[PDB]
RNA sequence: GAGCUAGCCCUGGCCAGGGUGAAGCUGGGGUGAGACCCAGUGGAGGCCCGAACCGGUGGGGGAUGCAAACCCCUCGGAUGA
RNA sequence: GAAUGCCGGCAUGAGUAACGAUAAAGAGGGUGAGAAUCCCUCUCGCCGUAAGCCCAAGGGUUCCUACGCAAUGGUCGUCAGCGUAGGGUUAGGCGGGACCUAAGGUGAAGCCGAAAGGCGUAGCCGAAGGGCAGCCGGUUAAUAUUCCGGCCCUUCCCGCAGGUGCGAUGGGGGGACGCUCUAGGCUAGGGGGACCGGAGCCAUGGACGAGCCCGGCCAGAAGCGCAGGGUGGGAGGUAGGCAAAUCCGCCUCCCAACAAGCUCUGCGUGGUGGGGAAGCCCGGGUGACAACCCCCCGAAGCCAGGGAGCCAAGAAAAGCCUCUAAGCACAACCUGCGGGAACCCGUACCGCAAACCGACACAGGUGGGCGGGUGCAAGAGCACUCAGGCGCGCGGGAGAACCCUCGCCAAGGAACUCUGCAAGUUGGCCCCGUAACUUCGGGAGAAGGGGUGCUCCCUGGGGUGAUGAGCCCCGGGGAGCCGCAGUGAACAGGCUCUGGCGACUGUUUACCAAAAACACAGCUCUCUGCGAACUCGUAAGAGGAGGUAUAGGGAGCGACGCUUGCCCGGUGCCGGAAGGUCAAGGGGAGGGGUGCAAGCCCCGAACCGAAGCCCCGGUGAACGGCGGCCGUAACUAUAACGGUCCUAAGGUAGCGAAAUUCCUUGUCGGGUAAGUUCCGACCUGCACGAAAAGCGUAACGACCGGAGCGCUGUCUCGGCGAGGGACCCGGUGAAAUUGAACUGGCCGUGAAGAUGCGGCCUACCCGUGGCAGGACGAAAAGACCCCGUGGAGCUUUACUGCAGCC
RNA sequence: CGAUGUCGGCUCGUCGCAUCCUGGGGCUGAAGAAGGUCCCAAGGGUUGGGCUGUUCGCCCAUUAAAGCGGCACGCGAGCUG
RNA sequence: UGGGAGAGGGUGGUGGAAUUCCCGGAGUAGCGGUGAAAUGCGCAGAUACCGGGAGGAACGCCGAUGGCGAAGGCAGCCACCUGGUCCACCCGUGACGCUGAGGCGCGAAAGCGUGGGGAGCAAACCGGAUUAGAUACCCGGGUAGUCCACGCCCUAAACG
RNA sequence: CCGAGGGUAGGGCCCGUGACUGGGGCGAAGUCGUAACAAGGUAGCUGUACCGGAAGGUGCGGCUGGAU
């Protein structure tokens, strides 16, 4: 439930913020954080390799458990739900009956005080993790490993899910958040339910400074630049593109497909995304 | 106004110093050249 | 060569005083319950006025200068990108 | 003898400009060969959120003392940051190191690269971050938390006693964190005192006073007091914290809970050790057995790791505490007490500046702390002032033009001008009051007005205290007094109406553009299934992201509202297992050279044979593009209508002489006495038009237009006055430029604009202040324009290559 | 072309006369008054404003008249810009 | 108090037929469409047939001249939550009633905002025919929308 | 003191008028088409939406005031 403001500054007219209503704990777990080393988009050479980054609020990284087959059979209690600034999802603090503590990304519907569990036998309940083969067709599912034991890779951002469509030998067929149909091995783990915080996409940043807080530095249009800089640079007055629209490096940027043609994963992609 | 020379002893030593020079091929050719020329000092003086 | 300048990274520091009075909360009214209204409390914001600090709008002066970009008056921002 | 030649010397300009903030000087007395300039004293002025004081950096002896004055000092110089010499910087506790980690750097392992080298987990280095023990006073010409004094403290070694399963680089806890707002209690700091201490003072009309003037503290171990921080205790289980674990985490049970206890800080007290003014007398001595007390104000600092709210969600590692592992338990570690031990480097001085960065003793630039009092609503604003520091290293006259900076002005009031440029006006606070329109916030300080000092009297509330007094803070009512004037000085909006552009706050061409440009939230297209795409790199490896389609890249558009039409023939991109073309390679019909021959050696057709291209489709918020002629209505005019040619399709809504309209000052209307601008309309739009978005839009703007009111030296039209210069005298003394010069006017002539030629006219020799017509004056080997088979940036369906991709 | 600064304004003039006014004439289709046309004449004079960068031009209100030209389209080591 | 019928309303679930598209197989020269055609689709293998999959929307027979609601309107099947209404018995209250300017709520379709969804259908639009024209009627395409959530809009031959 | 009124500044209702612009009424014999009344040659009407020289056409849902 995104929250509005009265228009008492020009920018509060349109600013919306998350309601933060599922959050129940407002400082993280000391043993599960580490410093997130900001890059500015610079690589080990120090060169910018991703333009327009830097300057955002300071953050700590929260270690997230993306395996969960780490602890087959051991139930945990949902202790807290917390804001995580490194991702759109919220995160859930788990107390295993072990004494071990761990975060997961917080599915939609998940209540503090409930129990979750992982394994080939776990109940089909929002929060549990099973290899894909043991999850019934039609189940909405998130945090999917893409290859066995390699970590959850697909459907992690706020509000997303994948749907189990059918089975085929050792593989199941998932409809990813992009609408692609893909074969994912049945031993790959997945968590039952969708990712929470589905209202995330409706937040209106509202002012330029807000992008700044997120570490987004201003984006400069090529049409604003000079020819030393960009295909679209130059021109007396404004100018239309005057050539197929292009990136700073000269490749075409309206339609041109970019997935490598001969990639081994093609065999496992039934149908490219839609829309 | 603020001019270009803003002295700083650490900066001077870490940039032009004898050890900075010894660490790279080109720095060594500096040391070798100023030696062959007979420079009284091969590297800037900073108090440290 | 980034001791000037541009960006970013790490770690610190700084922003007199005054003004406006959001949400919420409390009470009152209201209704079947409500929305909502009223008063109090409250103290938000690339909010307002103005020093420091950061600027450099208009004019005047300077023009073998006090100065290879300065001076005077005026003017912009001043909790924030 | 010339090369705007090169190096050096020396001229001219010239006793000329200038002598570096307009804060400012005067006199007496010293010293000395010499004094506006050095020392001393008295008077005057300037700073005082500094122009005072303390740190950091950077500088590097510039510090203090004696002796100097050639040069340096914009003059002088006896003086000096100058010259010569001597002296001066003292630490277990301050800062850095023998501690810790951050970015980063480096780098066992390991990876990659023709060489050089590039990476890289650990580890190591790396601080202004963490961590750690010293406060007050005195002393020196010059150092002092360093010496000395007083009172405190840290670690290491060894020993004594007492206690304990001791023991680590390993486990755990803690260290440990944001932004805004903020409670209580203190402290710093400050104001007052009719109280306490003090040398004195009574003046010029009055005052011997509850008079004036000065001062009334600082540090302190334990203990105690006030105020705060941090913290539950016990038991049972246990599979997690990469071994172990009694610790930690997790479940349970009992007890404790706004507490308390324990613990640690801050403040107060505190044995004791210090300090201690005016004034007077020669830094010192006295004051002085100095006094050292009450009340008020009160932090942004302290208690602190405090509290609340919020979203953008806020370092690490060590110190330290706890757990145990090897081991060892004659040890070891914990506590207490005692003796002993405690190294290296810095420390002078300048430090918003004459010692640092700017070639200079340069009106510029330089981070942190302190920064007193009064009044003005507040304040670090402004005025004056304390402490403290200065008068800016040329002066003396004079009282022209002209220039700068400043003050005033009769009548008029924008008539000035490209333009009210500039300067007036307005101006703080309290109260009354306030429009269109609006996104309901705003527009708003709208506009416009009234009040403002002082004195007496009456009175309401708050803080401290005690519920009172006193002190302090907010007021309310009545009656008066004075002046031209009561924010009486200083600091302190002119306002309105109406268009264009851009939503907005922001950003920019360092040093001629701040804007309508860039950015911006927001919208759309498109790529990307993760060893993502994309980017940097030969690579390894990085970024993307310890992210995962509600995400990441690219591109256009640019809040918001209402909207965004038609064309897919060309180009782009997307889809198409057919067809056509298609390289190496396959295949080998058929040839050929040579050899006696076996053979060796070469050429070689059909046919099979990728991507690309052709071809068939799709696609516009992809590149783009969106017609011509002729006719027609019962007045005329004009054509709803028709005809025909062409196209891939013929510009929709909306707007329109426009930031676009050539003809053009279109035409009409408004405003004006008068309007090439402005505003409103019309529409034959030379040459608008829908995300290079179209049309609007409240608010916003040092943006660009137009108008009005207010007010003015802008102006009719100038006048006077101030100060700094100009001028004169003493001191110091440049500059570009310069073929040489004994360098007039006219009319002609001349390479076509003559001081220099011809003819005439005029004219004694040499300066000083002034003005700028000429010397085609200076400056800069024209930046316009051309030329050179000169250069460089940029573009593309120019050529030809290359990376990259297929 | 080893630089002869360029439009408009402002300020300051000075010159020519093909004369706008003022003075003197002749002719008139000159009754008077007031005009027209030509001749002589350069002594003096030749306004303020609205529009535009403008020169120019148009307009408003006046005037005896609101002249036209030269001086590097006079004048940037005089200003503006 | 005891009983009744009912597409009354809201939530969640879920079942078969059909259309479309995708994959496999089998098969070949046309399919589609009309008054007739043409555009369109098809040897790059369509149509017609069989198997598998995906997804949305509507619920055939029952079904009626029926039923329920105040109206608008309500139709597979199931569970749950909920309104109205009628009958019986003659038990309770003792006129507590009728209407109702304002007010408040509900209100087909279309339309609007923010998300989603999108099979079929289909304003706009393109094309093919017809025609003097044909900005139509007919045919081949096709975007909003038609569907879901929440919020608006508040009209009607909202009629008996 | 109050006070007719005069002045300043800002609002509110009304009337008159205004380049140009919007439809509306009317007008003996204008131009275009033929939407409606018959099944009016596509039953008509309707609320709304979008489009078009014009009447109108089409979508969605409604009515019979529809024929056979
Ligand atoms: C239609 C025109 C274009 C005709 C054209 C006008 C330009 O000039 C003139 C050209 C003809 N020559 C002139 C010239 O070069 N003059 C120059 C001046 O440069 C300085 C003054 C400021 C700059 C101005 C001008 C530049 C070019 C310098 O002080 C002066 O001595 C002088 O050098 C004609
Ligand atoms: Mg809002
Ligand atoms: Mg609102
Ligand atoms: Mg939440
Ligand atoms: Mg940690
Ligand atoms: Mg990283
Ligand atoms: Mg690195
Ligand atoms: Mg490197
Ligand atoms: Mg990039
Ligand atoms: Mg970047
Ligand atoms: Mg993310
Ligand atoms: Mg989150
Ligand atoms: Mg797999
Ligand atoms: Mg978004
Ligand atoms: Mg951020
Ligand atoms: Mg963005
Ligand atoms: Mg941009
Ligand atoms: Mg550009
Ligand atoms: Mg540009
Ligand atoms: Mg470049
Ligand atoms: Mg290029
Ligand atoms: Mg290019
Ligand atoms: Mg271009
Ligand atoms: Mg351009
Ligand atoms: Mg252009
Ligand atoms: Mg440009
Ligand atoms: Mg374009
Ligand atoms: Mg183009
Ligand atoms: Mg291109
Ligand atoms: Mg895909
Ligand atoms: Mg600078
Ligand atoms: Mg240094
Ligand atoms: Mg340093
Ligand atoms: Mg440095
Ligand atoms: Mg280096
Ligand atoms: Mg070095
Ligand atoms: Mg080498
Ligand atoms: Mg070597
Ligand atoms: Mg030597
Ligand atoms: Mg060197
Ligand atoms: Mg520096
Ligand atoms: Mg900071
Ligand atoms: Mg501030
Ligand atoms: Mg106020
Ligand atoms: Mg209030
Ligand atoms: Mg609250
Ligand atoms: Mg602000
Ligand atoms: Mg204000
Ligand atoms: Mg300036
Ligand atoms: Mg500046
Ligand atoms: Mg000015
Ligand atoms: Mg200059
Ligand atoms: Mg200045
Ligand atoms: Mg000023
Ligand atoms: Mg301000
Ligand atoms: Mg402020
Ligand atoms: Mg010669
Ligand atoms: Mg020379
Ligand atoms: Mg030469
Ligand atoms: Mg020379
Ligand atoms: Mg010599
Ligand atoms: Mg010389
Ligand atoms: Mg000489
Ligand atoms: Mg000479
Ligand atoms: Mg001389
Ligand atoms: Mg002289
Ligand atoms: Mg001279
Ligand atoms: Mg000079
Ligand atoms: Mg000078
Ligand atoms: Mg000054
Ligand atoms: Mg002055
Ligand atoms: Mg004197
Ligand atoms: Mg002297
Ligand atoms: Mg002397
Ligand atoms: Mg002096
Ligand atoms: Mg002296
Ligand atoms: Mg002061
Ligand atoms: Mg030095
Ligand atoms: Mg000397
Ligand atoms: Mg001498
Ligand atoms: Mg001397
Ligand atoms: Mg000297
Ligand atoms: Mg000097
Ligand atoms: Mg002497
Ligand atoms: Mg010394
Ligand atoms: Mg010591
Ligand atoms: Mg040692
Ligand atoms: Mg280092
Ligand atoms: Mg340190
Ligand atoms: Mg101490
Ligand atoms: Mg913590
Ligand atoms: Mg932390
Ligand atoms: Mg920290
Ligand atoms: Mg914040
Ligand atoms: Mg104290
Ligand atoms: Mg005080
Ligand atoms: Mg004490
Ligand atoms: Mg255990
Ligand atoms: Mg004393
Ligand atoms: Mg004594
Ligand atoms: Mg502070
Ligand atoms: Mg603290
Ligand atoms: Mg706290
Ligand atoms: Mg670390
Ligand atoms: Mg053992
Ligand atoms: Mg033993
Ligand atoms: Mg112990
Ligand atoms: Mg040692
Ligand atoms: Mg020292
Ligand atoms: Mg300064
Ligand atoms: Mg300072
Ligand atoms: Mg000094
Ligand atoms: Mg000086
Ligand atoms: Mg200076
Ligand atoms: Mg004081
Ligand atoms: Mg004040
Ligand atoms: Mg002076
Ligand atoms: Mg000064
Ligand atoms: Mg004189
Ligand atoms: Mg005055
Ligand atoms: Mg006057
Ligand atoms: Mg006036
Ligand atoms: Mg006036
Ligand atoms: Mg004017
Ligand atoms: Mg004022
Ligand atoms: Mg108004
Ligand atoms: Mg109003
Ligand atoms: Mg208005
Ligand atoms: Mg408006
Ligand atoms: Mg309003
Ligand atoms: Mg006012
Ligand atoms: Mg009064
Ligand atoms: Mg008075
Ligand atoms: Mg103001
Ligand atoms: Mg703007
Ligand atoms: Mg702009
Ligand atoms: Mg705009
Ligand atoms: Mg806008
Ligand atoms: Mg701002
Ligand atoms: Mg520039
Ligand atoms: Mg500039
Ligand atoms: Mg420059
Ligand atoms: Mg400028
Ligand atoms: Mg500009
Ligand atoms: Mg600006
Ligand atoms: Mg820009
Ligand atoms: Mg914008
Ligand atoms: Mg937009
Ligand atoms: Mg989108
Ligand atoms: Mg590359
Ligand atoms: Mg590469
Ligand atoms: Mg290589
Ligand atoms: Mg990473
Ligand atoms: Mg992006
Ligand atoms: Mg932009
Ligand atoms: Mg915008
Ligand atoms: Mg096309
Ligand atoms: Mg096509
Ligand atoms: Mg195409
Ligand atoms: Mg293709
Ligand atoms: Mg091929
Ligand atoms: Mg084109
Ligand atoms: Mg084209
Ligand atoms: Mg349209
Ligand atoms: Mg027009
Ligand atoms: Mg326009
Ligand atoms: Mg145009
Ligand atoms: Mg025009
Ligand atoms: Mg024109
Ligand atoms: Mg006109
Ligand atoms: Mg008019
Ligand atoms: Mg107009
Ligand atoms: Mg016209
Ligand atoms: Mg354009
Ligand atoms: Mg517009
Ligand atoms: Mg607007
Ligand atoms: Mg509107
Ligand atoms: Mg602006
Ligand atoms: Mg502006
Ligand atoms: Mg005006
Ligand atoms: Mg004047
Ligand atoms: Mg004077
Ligand atoms: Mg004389
Ligand atoms: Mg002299
Ligand atoms: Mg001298
Ligand atoms: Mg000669
Ligand atoms: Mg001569
Ligand atoms: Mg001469
Ligand atoms: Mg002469
Ligand atoms: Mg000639
Ligand atoms: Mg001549
Ligand atoms: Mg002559
Ligand atoms: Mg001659
Ligand atoms: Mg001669
Ligand atoms: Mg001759
Ligand atoms: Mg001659
Ligand atoms: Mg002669
Ligand atoms: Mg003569
Ligand atoms: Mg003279
Ligand atoms: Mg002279
Ligand atoms: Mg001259
Ligand atoms: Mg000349
Ligand atoms: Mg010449
Ligand atoms: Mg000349
Ligand atoms: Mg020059
Ligand atoms: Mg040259
Ligand atoms: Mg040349
Ligand atoms: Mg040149
Ligand atoms: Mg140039
Ligand atoms: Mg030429
Ligand atoms: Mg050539
Ligand atoms: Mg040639
Ligand atoms: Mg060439
Ligand atoms: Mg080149
Ligand atoms: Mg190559
Ligand atoms: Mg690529
Ligand atoms: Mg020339
Ligand atoms: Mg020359
Ligand atoms: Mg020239
Ligand atoms: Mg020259
Ligand atoms: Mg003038
Ligand atoms: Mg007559
Ligand atoms: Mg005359
Ligand atoms: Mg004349
Ligand atoms: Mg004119
Ligand atoms: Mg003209
Ligand atoms: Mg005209
Ligand atoms: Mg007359
Ligand atoms: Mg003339
Ligand atoms: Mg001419
Ligand atoms: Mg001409
Ligand atoms: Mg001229
Ligand atoms: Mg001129
Ligand atoms: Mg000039
Ligand atoms: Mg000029
Ligand atoms: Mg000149
Ligand atoms: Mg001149
Ligand atoms: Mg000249
Ligand atoms: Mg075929
Ligand atoms: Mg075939
Ligand atoms: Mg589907
Ligand atoms: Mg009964
Ligand atoms: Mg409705
Ligand atoms: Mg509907
Ligand atoms: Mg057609
Ligand atoms: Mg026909
Ligand atoms: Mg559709
Ligand atoms: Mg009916
Ligand atoms: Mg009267
Ligand atoms: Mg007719
Ligand atoms: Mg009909
Ligand atoms: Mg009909
Ligand atoms: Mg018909
Ligand atoms: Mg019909
Ligand atoms: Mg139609």
């Amino acid at each position: 439930a995104v929250k509005k403001f009265k228009p008492y500054t020009p920018s509060r007219r349109f600013m919306t913020v998350a309601d933060f209503s599922e959050i129940t704990k407002t400082e993280p777990e000391k043993s599960l954080v580490k410093p997130l080393k900001k890059t500015g988009g610079r690589n080990n050479q120090g060169r910018i390799t991703v333009r327009f980054r830097g300057g955002g609020h300071k953050r700590l990284y929260r270690i997230i458990d993306f395996k969960r087959w780490d602890k087959v059979g051991i139930p945990a209690k949902v202790a807290a739900i917390e804001y995580d600034p490194n991702r759109s999802a919220r995160i859930a603090l788990l107390h295993y009956v072990d004494g071990e503590k761990r975060y997961i990304i917080a599915p939609d519907g998940l209540q503090v005080g409930q129990q979750v569990v992982a394994g080939p036998d776990a109940p089909i309940q929002v929060g549990n993790a099973l290899p894909l083969r043991f999850i019934p067709v039609g189940t909405v599912v998130h945090a999917v490993e893409l290859e066995p034991k390699k970590g959850a890779k697909l459907a992690r951002a706020a509000g997303t899910s994948a749907q189990i469509q059918g089975r085929e030998g050792d593989y199941v067929i998932l409809r990813l958040p992009s609408g692609e149909l893909r074969k994912v091995h049945g031993e790959c783990y997945a968590t039952v339910g969708a990712v929470g915080n589905a209202d995330h996409k409706n937040i209106v940043l509202g002012k330029a400074g807000r992008s700044r807080w997120l570490g987004r530095r201003p984006h400069v249009r090529g049409a604003a630049m000079n020819p030393v800089d960009h295909p679209h640079g130059g021109g007396e007055g404004r100018a239309p593109r005057g050539r197929p629209p292009a990136s700073p490096w000269g490749w075409q940027t309206k339609g041109l497909k970019t997935r490598k043609r001969r990639k081994p994963s093609s065999r496992f992609i039934i149908a490219r995304r839609k829309k | 106004m603020k001019r270009t020379w803003q002295p700083n002893r650490r900066k001077r030593a870490k940039t032009h110093g004898f050890r900075a020079r010894m660490r790279t091929p080109g720095g060594r050719k500096v040391l070798k050249r100023r030696r062959q020329k007979g420079r009284w000092r091969l590297t800037p003086a900073v108090r440290k």
